[PDB]
DNA sequence: ATGCCACGTTTTGCTAAATC
DNA sequence: GATTTAGCAAAACGTGGCAT
């Protein structure tokens, strides 16, 4: 599996307005992001279109499709901040 | 309840600081621009002020000022360019803002070696800066 | 909790000017 | 030439309260 795919969106090391805003949409894992529709996520009254570049980068560089259903992504310990 | 980490009134504002920082390099991104990233100017200002401690429009200028100052010392990017790039209508405008903030002219600040991190607001806006 | 006006303030905008 | 400055006006803003 990918080391950053199983990481929290808040700790993915991206831009300023991206990682922090993602964890505010009940997304504390990249696994949810890869199955999230950008057309709706980037339309949220907070998310910026400039964040799409970084978000799409993670999926593209990992070979993940838009809304690609993952077989297993949430482990034993999964909490929020 | 039972968290002792973040506040509900905080999380709604804990997604504005980062928004501004990643949108102040070129656009203005004031309360009216952040309206689509939160609530109406008059309401967002109140919420922002009661969370960060500083005013929104005040913060925008403060952060942009120090950001330009750094690019005047570390970088050699033209003042006119920095102005137009940061959203200023003219270099004269930037010169006015800079002088009324750092008290030192943008061009002089670039040559002042004694000048350092003074009045430099950081992208935190929660603990004095 | 969300929306708004008003008072005021800063900045801004605008033409120019002055200095280096 | 370059930079800085002269004022004027406006815009927003600074907030308070107000309204839903």
């Amino acid at each position: 599996f990918d080391p950053i795919l199983l990481r929290p969106v808040d700790d993915l090391e991206l831009t300023v307005r991206s990682a922090n805003c993602l964890k505010a949409e009940a997304i504390h894992y990249i696994g949810d992001l890869v199955q999230r529709t950008e057309v709706e996520l980037l339309k949220t009254p907070n998310l910026g279109k400039k964040s799409l570049t970084e978000i799409k980068d993670v999926l593209a560089s990992r070979g993940l499709s838009l809304g690609m259903r993952l077989e297993n992504w949430p482990p034993a310990s999964i909490a929020d901040e | 309840m039972t968290m002792s980490r973040r506040n509900t009134d905080a999380i709604t504002i804990h997604s504005i600081l980062d928004w501004i920082e990643d949108n102040l390099e070129s656009p203005l991104s004031l309360e009216k621009v952040s309206e689509r990233s939160g609530y109406s100017k008059w309401h967002l200002q109140r919420m922002f002020k009661k969370e960060t401690g500083h005013s929104l429009g005040q913060y925008i200028r403060s952060r942009k000022m120090t950001e330009i100052a750094q690019k005047l010392k570390e970088s050699n990017e033209p003042i006119l360019y920095l102005a137009e790039r940061y959203g200023f209508e003219s270099q004269q405008t930037l010169t006015r803002t800079f002088k009324n903030y750092f008290d030192v002219p943008p061009h002089k600040y670039r040559m002042t070696n004694m000048q350092g991190e003074s009045r430099f607001l950081h992208p935190l806006n929660h603990y004095n800066s």
